[PDB]
């Protein structure tokens, strides 16, 4: 019978949300590696191949 | 238990679908029914004009939204209420739409914008 | 704080606790009338006499 | 259409009909049930020999006196058990019973006194 | 102590929570790489020289 409070929500939203960026940035950096940096939507951002001919 | 398993229930969805409304002092986005019938509401399902929900072939009423989760059988609401509550004009809300059998979302989703209601991307 | 309605994730108030209690009459016992006779056997006599 | 406040419920009776059995190393005076499907039971419900209930009519057939309360959709009893028990042989109950609609009550305690089942006067 | 499943006055026995997290595969952000380069602008430029 405890009820939740405030600063729990905002701590697991807070958590969340640096997690997800997390993940992406760890996404990010594989594509980035792997020679173009293609979002997950699949939108091409930078091809270093074309760019460094 | 018997066959195995008893499932106690999963908790129903809670009124976080918000993410940004008018904030008018006497509710600009908020409207007011009136459940009509033996009628279980949850947050995030669409509903037409007359309290009742969207069903298939029915997409271009989509009055509303639901915000509460009423309880049809005691006649109250999931915060104690009378009375079942949607949000039917300009505000933002994930995708955590709740649809019937055979309706679809994109004619429900044009119907809702075409109001004022648009849907952030959810992941 | 027991729970709520019809689902176990909220929670409600309690107060509660209206007890309800028969009412009893006392008058004729709290008048005290009769005197306690205590005996051993079951049935018991008593010898009436008078010289009208 | 809320009508009134809201009744949460009455307590199910509690197992205390039980005045005097014949107490042994197992069961003597009481026998288990497999559940009747979609069934309800409470404690102080007549049953007969397949585990229903007694209705009009079949007052001869009364078989045992149930004493555990059974769920129909959890298929539970209140103490987590699996199956329903009941009183049938020789035993002292009180007088508090539970008959379905039109049922002779003098008719099943007839009954249940030739297999052995008393009722103590109740106030 | 909880209420039971299916009455309101008899109690039963709350044991405990089990949660489940998500995994996440952070391996090459861990190795250390890509070097952090803050910048002021909206996009950068690079110059490539290079002969035979």
């Amino acid at each position: 019978n405890e009820l939740t409070t405030e600063a729990v929500v905002r701590a697991k939203k807070l958590m969340k949300i640096r997690t997800k960026f997390d993940i992406t940035r760890e996404f990010l950096f594989m594509q980035a590696l792997k020679g173009k940096v293609i979002d997950a939507n699949g939108v091409l951002y930078a091809d270093l191949y074309k760019q460094f001919d | 238990a018997y066959q195995g398993f008893t499932k106690l229930g999963e908790r129903e969805p809670l009124n976080d679908i918000i993410l940004w409304e008018e904030i008018t002092p006497t509710g600009h986005s908020r409207k007011e029914y009136a459940p009509v019938a033996s009628t279980e509401y949850r947050v995030g399902e669409v509903l037409k004009a007359d309290g009742s929900k969207v069903a298939a072939g029915q997409e271009a009423q989509a009055d509303s939204v639901c915000i509460v989760n009423f309880y049809a059988d005691l006649q109250l609401s999931y915060h104690g209420q009378l009375k079942v509550v949607g949000i039917y004009r300009d505000a933002e809300l994930k995708d955590l739409l709740k649809l019937e059998s055979g309706v679809d979302a994109a004619a429900v989703k044009s119907a809702l914008k075409a109001k004022g209601i648009d849907f952030v991307p959810t992941g | 704080l027991t729970n709520s309605e019809k689902s176990r994730f909220f929670l409600a108030d309690l107060t509660g606790e209206v007890q309800s209690i028969p009412n009893t009459y006392g008058y004729i016992s709290g008048l005290g009338l009769f005197r306690s006779a205590p005996q051993t056997q079951t049935t018991f006599l008593m010898d009436l006499t008078d010289w009208d």
